[PDB]
């Protein structure tokens, strides 16, 4: 895949000259804050299970219309792949938190999740509205200071939010 | 069995991804044997890095190459054939003797290409390997079709890690399930020599009885009381 | 010739990989398969099997 | 591009699995490793130019052949490319540094570099021996850890030649 | 198991090439934090006996429904092989804690944890309580990267119960 | 394939009991001089041509009739599959030395190794002779004091010589 | 796979030394008696299915043993196995009676062939009396005049029943 | 090896199948081609070691540089090499002309010609002039057919090395 | 459609590789061996219309019952479809003989054979008869190679019937 | 091997390794049902054989006069007493796939490799195709009700596998 590394290591390339002292110094705030990035994907994998099932518990209170019968979430087997779906999803996301580059959820998954949610008859809205609420639910437990040394990290949460919510549109 | 990852291949991949692709490709549909710079395939890797092509293709592209015939078709037995087929195409041992007459047929009639296109356009490759993911030795695990024999008679045909299926032995290339599979017999379980040092304080056979060394008898009520 | 497919795995292919499982990794349901005229018959009638639907087959 | 990242994230998509201990450990490490890597990469850029300039005259030392007439190295268009090469391997050693991974390496020189070298008949130790000198200032100019990560990059460069 | 030694060595292994910068920088990042991990292994085996009897007697507190005698809780063996489950799940916590890899837990813990308790009927909320009470009392016995690697495992073990 | 902390902690789990403390001691030890360790793995790694060039010189001039028209590495293929056999070996004891532990010889470069050059022909003699001189010839490297801290590193020379004495006995 | 001619070619190789004289002048009388064994080998070819008929009714007249029940050619399955292993043991002559070496019978066709046969529960004697009454029907076809220029060819009668010999005797 | 009477049956083996017409007439055409081609093998086989000769000392004229001290063809041992590896050449063209194929060249050369020569780091240019040369004198010797014959494998042989 | 041609390309695209020395060999041996069928593709377009008329009749000889009504013979439009197939057969041997190979053969008679002729119960028998009469036709129509070339094509014909 | 139903059914759920659920338990019940028939089919069919034997030897010779010149087939007294002998095994193989209530039998002993040695014999497969006609109409008398139906279901697809 791409990371911030190897993304700055492209531009350059791409103009075929050194990497530049700005770009030298902000890979190594990068570095520097990496400690902190990786606290923020070790906070989005110990509470994936919790994520998904507040979303879920969320979305389909909002949606009935899913779980009645005739709804795109209807029977077990439907259920079990929203649940995949959503978790796949924030398995990506964390993947780009950790990366810090949004190629890795952006090359393989998002280019053909458009038609294969279209061909199988999945509302589109209400699956943006599950990364939504998948985002809205991981927040809380990124801010969780417990455990961790107390510090700020708005950098992290602007980043996981704009991940989520990039998700969220390119499905939409 | 359980280290090594099951490499999986898609059409859009990075470098390194191809890379380490084709070397467990042709670390597995070659044998162990050693491939020259001079066999590598690379119009047929061109195609598959373009996407013309999946990783199911490239098996029978390869599979349908000359690499493939000389090691394994040219100097052997047609039992030796569909041994190795079965092993590195569907990552198993033939379970039966009406395997062997269905592909010896489908050799005689159709020819080659028509053989490696069963192995590969099977129903069985398709659900374990699909288009994607190179075929591996699949009956070191349980899976839902095994047969009691497929264990011990792939694990007959797997030589260990640093062996190989090579023509160039001094035996040449010789068939060593053609009998076992006639008489429906299981496989053989000797492993390499390498491997006697490995975890020796096990006893697997605790509740096993030592024999007496006499027979208890009694002379009086009436020998066995 | 050859033949390419523009196969879509729609619901009928869902609900076999839901009752077996997978056993390889999920994938995407729009690919193209491409094939010689020898091998059309029998890769669309396995395509039907498994319950996938063809789109577009063209010819080149 | 394969750093210590990727080959995380590559590793838990495969098996379809979270980033895990094993994982962040490897990260950790790359974040660590970081600082002298950082450093490392600004010392060679800024020495590129005196590094190069010695890099192509210790070819032109240790191969006087080439020089000669006929030969590759005759001409002021042959040297000119030597030096631009010089220059392709240091950067891509910088960048090798930067990503903490040999995949800038990998990717933009070693993946076709033997089948590029036989078309044009680029002798391979041409080039190892004017990364052993870039390899010797290295000793010079870096000391620590940055002196360890630079010729660690430089020799994965010179293994992949020879 | 898959630690990040072994896993270092088997994906290298998978290629064919030797262990490159990417790999070792993995490897130092395990062996500096050797010492946070053996730490909490070291406090977590010397609180052993506290740590599963409290664990127990949390796991009666929220399930009090499983003590009555007719259900899987009453009765002296069955709450024997209560805490010697519990025993189990934290000895190896405390193994991958020592190998820095959760390849201990996996193997030996994850690797048929839903077949084994759908069969005996064991429910996994019961093993998720025990292991939130010892996260707890880590939280306390710990401090600094040493409750983060205690913490890590056990959560990846919890993960792996729900 | 273990590493010594895996082997450590199957003899526990076989004992049934936490790791004792002196245990804990001899693998804060090992992790403790890991950089050395890593430092040797290196100068394996970065010098193997280097190393596989100076024993296959050294081979084929003690052992002409290698060479001769009827030898096993005789044309160029077997000449190909003898050097690709001195870099899977020392692959593997660059794997060993890493790991601190030989069961990646054994469990995978010596898995069937005898059975096959018993197969195919080729005089195990020489193949131990070669796997000596690769091992004098990674001596030198591993001593190599330049550009690394001057310290004691003798454990990690002998380690790697068991390494490549154990590969040498299991062929032979 | 061997001819006459990779066969002196290896045996040569053997020693190291280039093909004398008389090798050279023995592969150029093969060469010139080429023709001679193209029409042989056509005349195996283009009456294969009539060699197989003939054989096939002598031995099942001779042998009833075997199409009776509890024979081993005694279903349609089994009776079509019997006439396939004719028809392909008679195809192997035919290359190697080409090829001018047997080295592809014992390769292919032959090489655990017994081992097979046995396992099966084949009468080995009654593979042997087919591939007998095959040489007997083929010599019939190799020596009509009719078709082609009169001339000697008792070397090529020869080597054709010495590979039929050859399949005979490694058979049974 | 692979020569023309081999890929007939390998091609009617692989296809289950007798041999038909077209078999046979490629068959015809190998062994109509034989006579200039055991011509061509008898004629270098005669002048096999002013062939030898005359190619080493062109590749020490073409490469000087390669005899000085220190240099790969510095000393009598490697220049005894340097003959043997050209009879080596010239054995296996001859091979080549009398078997009618490429098989014994690409059996014997050419499998594992790249790794052997960039292991000990021979230059495959020397032997492109020694075949070279053995070109040009082939061309004074096998007037006719033997000249095409010949110049077929030792224009194989050195498209192999390049 | 497999010629000599046909084979000689489809091994070398096959293996990645230039057509070298067996496969022109082959292809030479195709060239030198095109008179022969060539003429003979003369003679027998040449007598079509004695040939299949004479084949027509040997059929109704050897099979007399099949003229009788309420069989396959019985009628003008049965004569005629009994011309038009041994024209057929005729034709393809004709292409079989100018291509120097058995893929017109293969491509337009013997695939889909056995099926069809089953579909529309046309005995085997009947064409191999006709194809017998056209080999003594042959016989003597055709002198020297060309007389080989037909007997060769027509037999394998047969050999396909049966 | 054979495919019977049972068999069918248990290598069905075996493929997908599960039990054997209702469904294959009705399938299973529908055969042990159809036994009836298809014994008492093959019971009338093995004890009145020879007639059936002897009627369809005779009915070949009539639907290809030409068989019996001299030159042919059929010429010579063993040709046609072992022709007797083929038309038993195909009566039999038969009786055999009633009883299975499959035709496994036939596909196993006739069916596979009934062309090629037909072929590798010359023997016409209408030879047999109207021997099997002669001994699909005289069942209709042997035979009456469900039984019948069994035979000529089987006698059929010997038939469509020599048609
Ligand atoms: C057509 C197939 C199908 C089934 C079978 C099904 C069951 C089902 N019941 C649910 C809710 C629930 N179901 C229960 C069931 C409990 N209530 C208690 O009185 C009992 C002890 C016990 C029932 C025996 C409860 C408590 C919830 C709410 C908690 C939750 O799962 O979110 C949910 C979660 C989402 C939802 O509300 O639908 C499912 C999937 N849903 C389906 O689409
Ligand atoms: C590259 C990573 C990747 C993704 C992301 C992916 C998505 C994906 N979702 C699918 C079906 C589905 N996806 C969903 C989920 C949506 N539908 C709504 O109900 C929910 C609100 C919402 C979840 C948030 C559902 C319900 C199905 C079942 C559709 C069906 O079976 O007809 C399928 C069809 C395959 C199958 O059903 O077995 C794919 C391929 N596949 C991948 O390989
Ligand atoms: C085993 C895997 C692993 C983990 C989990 C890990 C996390 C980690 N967190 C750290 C502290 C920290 N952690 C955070 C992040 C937190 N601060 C705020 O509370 C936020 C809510 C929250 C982010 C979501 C911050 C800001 C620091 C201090 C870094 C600094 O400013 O110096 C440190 C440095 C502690 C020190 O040396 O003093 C590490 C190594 N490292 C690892 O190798
Ligand atoms: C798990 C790691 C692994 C190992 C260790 C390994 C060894 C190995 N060496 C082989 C051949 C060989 N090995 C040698 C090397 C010997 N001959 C020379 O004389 C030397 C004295 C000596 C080497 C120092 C040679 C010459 C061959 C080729 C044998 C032949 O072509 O006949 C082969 C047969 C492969 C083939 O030819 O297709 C294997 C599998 N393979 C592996 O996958
Ligand atoms: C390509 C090289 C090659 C050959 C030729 C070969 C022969 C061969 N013969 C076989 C069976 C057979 N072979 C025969 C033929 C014999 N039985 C009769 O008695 C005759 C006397 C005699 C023939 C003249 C028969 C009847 C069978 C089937 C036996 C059985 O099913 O048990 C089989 C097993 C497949 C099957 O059951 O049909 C093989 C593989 N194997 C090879 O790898
Ligand atoms: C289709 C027929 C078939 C069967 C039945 C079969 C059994 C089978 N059991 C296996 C392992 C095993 N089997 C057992 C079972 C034993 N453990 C206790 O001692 C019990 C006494 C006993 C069970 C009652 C155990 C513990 C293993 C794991 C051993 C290991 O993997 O090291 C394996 C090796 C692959 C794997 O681990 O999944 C097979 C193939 N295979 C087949 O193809
Ligand atoms: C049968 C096929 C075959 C070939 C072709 C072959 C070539 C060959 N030549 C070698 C040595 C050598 N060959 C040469 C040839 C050079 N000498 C110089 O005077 C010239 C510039 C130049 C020749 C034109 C040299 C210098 C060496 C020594 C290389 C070394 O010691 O590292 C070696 C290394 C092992 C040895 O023999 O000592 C090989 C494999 N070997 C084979 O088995
Ligand atoms: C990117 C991968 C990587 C490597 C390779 C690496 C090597 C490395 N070498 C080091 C120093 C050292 N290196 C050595 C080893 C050498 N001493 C010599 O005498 C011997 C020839 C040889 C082996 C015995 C020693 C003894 C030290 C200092 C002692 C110590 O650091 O504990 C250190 C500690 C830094 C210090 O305290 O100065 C590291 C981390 N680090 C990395 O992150
Ligand atoms: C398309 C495949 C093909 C065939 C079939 C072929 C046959 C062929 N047979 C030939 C002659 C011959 N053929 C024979 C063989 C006969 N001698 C005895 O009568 C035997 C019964 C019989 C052996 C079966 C002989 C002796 C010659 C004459 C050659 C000579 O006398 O030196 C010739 C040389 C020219 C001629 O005299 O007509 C050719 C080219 N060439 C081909 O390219
Ligand atoms: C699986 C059960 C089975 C069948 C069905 C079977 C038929 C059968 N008939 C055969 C020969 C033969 N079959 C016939 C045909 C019959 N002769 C004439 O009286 C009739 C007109 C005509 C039948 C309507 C003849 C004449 C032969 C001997 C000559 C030859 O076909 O070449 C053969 C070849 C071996 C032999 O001579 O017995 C078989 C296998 N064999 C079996 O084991």
């Amino acid at each position: 895949m791409n990371d911030v590394f190897t993304r700055a290591i492209a531009q350059a390339d791409l103009k075929g000259s050194f990497l530049l002292e700005s770009d030298l110094d902000k890979l190594a705030s990068f570095a520097k804050e990496g400690v902190k990035r990786l606290d923020a994907v070790a906070a989005l994998t110990n509470n994936a299970p919790a994520i998904i099932s507040d979303a879920a518990h969320k979305l389909f209170a909002e949606q009935q219309e899913l779980i009645q019968p005739g709804g795109n979430a209807y029977p077990h087997r439907r259920m079990a792949a929203c649940l995949r779906d959503m978790e796949i999803i924030l398995r990506y996301v964390s993947y780009a938190l950790l990366a810090g580059d949004a190629s890795v959820l952006d090359d393989r998954c998002l280019n053909g999740l458009r038609e294969t949610y279209n061909a199988l008859g999945t509302p589109t809205q209400s699956v943006a509205r599950a990364v939504q609420l998948m985002k809205d639910a991981a927040m809380v437990h990124l801010k969780s200071t417990a455990n961790v040394t107390v510090g700020d990290c708005s950098s992290l949460y602007s980043e996981a939010a704009t991940y989520f919510d990039k998700a969220a549109a390119s499905i939409a | 069995a359980t280290e090594n990852p099951k490499v999986t291949l898609r059409a859009p991949f990075t470098s390194e991804e191809f890379q380490g692709a084709l070397y467990a490709i042709y670390r597995h549909i070659f044998g162990n044997t050693y491939v020259m710079e001079s066999e590598r395939p690379t119009t047929a890797e061109s195609q598959l890095k373009d996407g013309r092509i999946t990783v199911r293709g490239f098996i029978r592209l390869l599979a349908k190459s000359e690499v493939y015939k000389s090691r394994f078709f040219q100097k052997t037995s047609q039992n030796r054939f569909i041994e190795l087929s079965h092993k590195l195409l569907l990552g198993r041992a033939p379970y039966d003797q009406a395997e062997i007459s269905y592909h010896l047929d489908l050799w005689n009639t159709q020819g080659y290409d028509a053989e490696i296109d069963s192995y590969v356009d099977s129903e069985e490759y398709l659900d374990f390997f699909g288009e994607d993911t190179v075929p591996f030795l699949r009956d070191f695990k349980y899976q839902t079709g095994q047969q009691g024999v497929g264990y011990s008679r792939l694990l007959n045909l797997y030589d260990g890690y640093a062996g190989s299926d090579t023509d160039r032995a001094q035996s040449g290339q010789k068939a060593r399930l053609n009998g076992t599979i006639a008489q429906a017999e299981p496989g053989s379980i000797e492993r390499p020599s390498a491997l006697q040092d490995t975890w020796k304080f096990a006893n697997p056979n605790y509740r096993n009885a030592k024999p007496p060394m006499v027979k208890a008898l009694a002379l009086e009520p009436v020998d066995l009381l | 010739r050859i033949y390419k497919i523009t196969v879509s795995e729609a619901g009928a292919y869902a609900t076999n990989k839901h009752r077996t499982g997978y056993r390889a990794p999920i994938r995407q349901s729009n690919y193209t398969l491409t094939v010689p005229y020898d091998r059309f018959l029998p890769e669309m009638i396995r395509l039907h099997q498994s319950g996938a639907k063809i789109v577009n087959v063209t010819s080149v | 591009s394969r750093t210590v990242i990727t080959e995380v994230i590559a590793t838990a998509d495969s098996q379809g699995r979270f980033l895990n201990s094993t994982e962040l450990q490897a990260a950790f490490g790359r974040f660590e490793r970081a600082v002298p890597a950082i450093e490392a990469a600004r010392a060679l850029t800024k020495n590129q130019d005196a590094l190069v300039k010695g890099a192509v005259q210790a070819v032109f030392k240790k191969f006087p052949y080439v020089t000669q007439p006929g030969e590759k190295g005759y001409g002021d268009s042959n040297q000119a490319k030597c030096a631009r090469d010089i220059g392709y391997y240091l950067r891509f050693i910088t960048y090798s540094l930067v990503a903490s991974g040999t995949g800038p390496l990998d990717d933009y020189v070693i993946a076709g570099l033997r089948e590029v070298n036989r078309a044009f008949n680029l002798n391979p130790l041409w080039y190892i021996e004017a990364l052993n000198y870039i390899k010797g200032e290295t000793g010079k100019l870096l000391s620590g850890q940055s002196k360890t990560e630079a010729l660690l990059y430089i020799d994965h460069a010179i293994n992949a030649l020879s």
